[PDB]
């Protein structure tokens, strides 16, 4: 059993990343604690570096100063805190000259486009880490050709709205009259588009104290963006005021076993059409994923809720995974098919379950229309992305969304029939 | 059930706690509850059933035992629970419920608006000292 | 944010003769002595 003995000497699609990734930050006084970056062909993230053995209270996993960010209040008037932009610079024209609610994502990309001219910042720097525009996943970016394969009517105007705001914005503000030094920011019109991208996908908006003072600021946090989404992410953003420190901080009490990836949730809740518009991703296991449903047939959702070990208000529903024991089919997917499924209850009344049983197959007769209406099945558009060797990553994720969106129609399907038949026992 | 030898269904649990609410029966409510956590279920939810069922049927002394006792275990009720409860207590002079009752809120992560305290302020009028 | 109230009164006033009784009850004081120069007591 001697160490001499033992001759200890898969993921390789994750690598480790560049160690001056974390060293440009290490010297502006960012700490990364048990954990490492990885990169790959999705794109960075945040793995544990180690076993996270849980405490009392949550765990400091990174700590990312005030300065290395770019931060923008989300309400009028315009105020960039680490003041970046000079008094009379005409960047900020521009910027204020911008919708109040509408183009949050246009003065961040100014700021973003401003801070790349900027040789003192931190951020020239720390763009070159950022995804290029074919890298990026951001449907802002994509064309014709992807939206129309995304297969979403509604989703594709709302993309194409985007792209013209965007693209006008542009052709406003970037004519042949501008000064060079907001010229230079955007030679042409597709790095501006780019520029929003990272905005839109990037952005932290936070309520955060500087100082005395408190207020919402639209945030590009460095490193911090890196971590990917979930809907049960196993850490949180936490804004400490008294050394203007964004900590990341693992849930309390909650154990992270080596190898094992930090995530945040980008939204408290939203459907995957939400997540592809401003993030332009999406997860089959999104517990908050609809469909259109005819409310003529329904269940007892009490019973749907316990055969699948789900508790608590619709509000907090959640899945215990100690009661179900392995129960490997549950996940966040069938959570969103509690809320989203015609449902009906009383007191306490039992349901019939003869009644269900004929609308179970009732309900699922319809099921099987939604996939129908898709001509690609759930399994054709993954296959092809196997098959798949060479097109936009924008291609991919709109594959994946209606894919997700297919097996989330698919999920229910089986849901409904392992919940018909356990209604018996 | 129990002698059959299998575990009850949360539903058969919930049922329980809410008859016993309409009832008034603490005692039995309460150890029905007890059951849920040595049967590792979600006690919270049932919980506010019962709490409001003793609001329900005016059993708002009962239901100050076992909204206490929940609140000092940690579980966070309701908005509408913590604005039903503290309304009743202070419409039955119970301002040293309801405000102890506010001060779990305060500490559940819900903080008392305006309308908090206007309830507290409608007993403490009344006190003979401004 | 409830702030934790402590009230605490803290009156003074001229006393009446039946509170000042109530403090002696009997301890009506006549001998104008102290204690004995031998016996000391
Ligand atoms: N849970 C998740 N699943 C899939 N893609 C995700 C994801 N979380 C983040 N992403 C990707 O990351 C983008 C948000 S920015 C997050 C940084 C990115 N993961 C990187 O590696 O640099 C999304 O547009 C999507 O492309």
């Amino acid at each position: 059993p001697f160490p001499l003995f033992q001759s200890p000497a898969s993921s390789s699609e994750l690598e480790s990343a560049d160690p001056d990734f974390y060293k440009i930050g290490y010297v502006r006084r960012v700490r990364a604690y048990g954990v490492e970056f990885k990169e790959g062909p999705d794109g960075f993230g945040i793995y544990a570096s180690k076993d996270i053995e849980p405490r009392r209270r949550a765990r400091v996993i990174m700590e990312i100063p005030h300065e290395l960010m770019i931060t923008i209040r989300q309400k009028h008037p315009w105020m960039f805190f680490p003041d970046i932009v000079p008094i009379g610079h005409p960047i900020f024209d521009i910027i204020n000259s911008t919708d109040p609610e509408r183009d949050w994502d246009l003065r961040l990309a100014c700021l973003l486009l401003f801070s790349f001219d900027r040789e003192d910042h931190f951020w020239r720097l720390y763009g070159d880490f950022l995804p290029a525009a074919d890298e990026c996943s951001s449907l802002l970016l994509a064309t014709e050709e992807d939206l129309a394969e995304l297969q979403d009517p509604q989703l594709v105007s709302t993309i194409r709205q985007q792209q013209k705001r965007v693209l006008e914005f542009w052709e406003k503000n970037w004519h042949s009259g501008v000064p060079l030094k907001i010229k230079r920011l955007a030679e042409d019109a597709e790095r501006f588009i780019w520029a929003v991208s990272i905005a839109q996908t990037r952005c932290i908006s936070m309520k955060t104290r500087i100082g005395a003072l408190v207020q919402d600021l639209n945030m590009m946090i460095p490193y911090a963006d890196m971590l990917n989404h979930s809907f049960e992410p196993n850490c949180f953003l936490h804004w400490r005021p008294k050394d203007r420190i964004l900590e990341v901080m693992s849930n309390a009490g909650q154990a992270i076993k080596k190898g094992e990836e930090m995530t945040i949730n980008y939204m408290p809740g939203q459907k995957n059409n939400m997540l592809m518009e401003r993030y332009g991703f999406s997860t089959p296991v999104n517990p908050w994923d609809a469909i259109p449903f005819s409310g003529d047939s329904r269940i007892h959702l009490n019973s749907f809720l316990s055969v699948f070990n789900i508790f608590g208000l619709p509000e907090e529903y959640y899945h215990d995974s100690e009661l179900s024991g392995d129960d490997s089919f549950v996940d966040g997917a069938v959570i969103a098919a509690a809320r989203t499924l015609p449902t009906w209850s009383d007191i306490d009344l039992p349901p019939i379950p003869s009644a269900e049983r004929k609308a179970v197959k009732e309900l699922q007769d319809e099921c099987r229309k939604m996939l129908a209406e898709y001509p690609t099945t759930s399994e054709q558009d993954q296959k092809l992305l196997d098959s798949l060797s060479e097109a936009r990553t924008t291609f991919a994720t709109a594959v994946k969304y209606r894919m997700h969106r297919k097996m989330f129609i698919g999920k229910i399907i089986k849901a409904l029939d392992i919940y018909q038949e356990r209604l018996l026992f | 059930e129990l002698g059959a030898g299998q575990r009850p269904l949360p539903e058969t649990m919930i049922a329980l706690v809410r008859l016993s609410g309409s009832k008034g029966n603490a005692q039995r409510g309460l150890e029905l509850l007890a059951a849920m956590e040595k049967l590792n279920y979600d006690i919270r939810q049932a919980w506010l059933i019962l709490v409001e069922e003793l609001v329900r049927t005016n059993h708002l002394e009962e239901a100050n035992k076992v909204f206490l006792k929940g609140a000092r275990g940690g579980m966070r009720a309701t908005d509408q629970l913590y604005d039903l409860m503290i309304e009743e207590d202070c419409k039955a002079g119970d301002h040293s419920n309801a405000l102890d009752i506010s001060y779990e809120m305060e500490a559940a992560g819900r903080f008392a608006t305006t309308f908090h305290f206007n309830c507290l302020l409608s007993v403490q009028a009344t006190c003979g000292i401004p | 944010m409830i702030d934790r109230y402590k009230h605490q009164q803290l009156r003074i006033g001229l006393v009446s003769p039946q509170q000042i009784s109530a403090w002696a009850t009997v301890g009506e004081v006549t001998k104008p002595y102290t204690f004995h120069y031998k016996t000391n007591k």
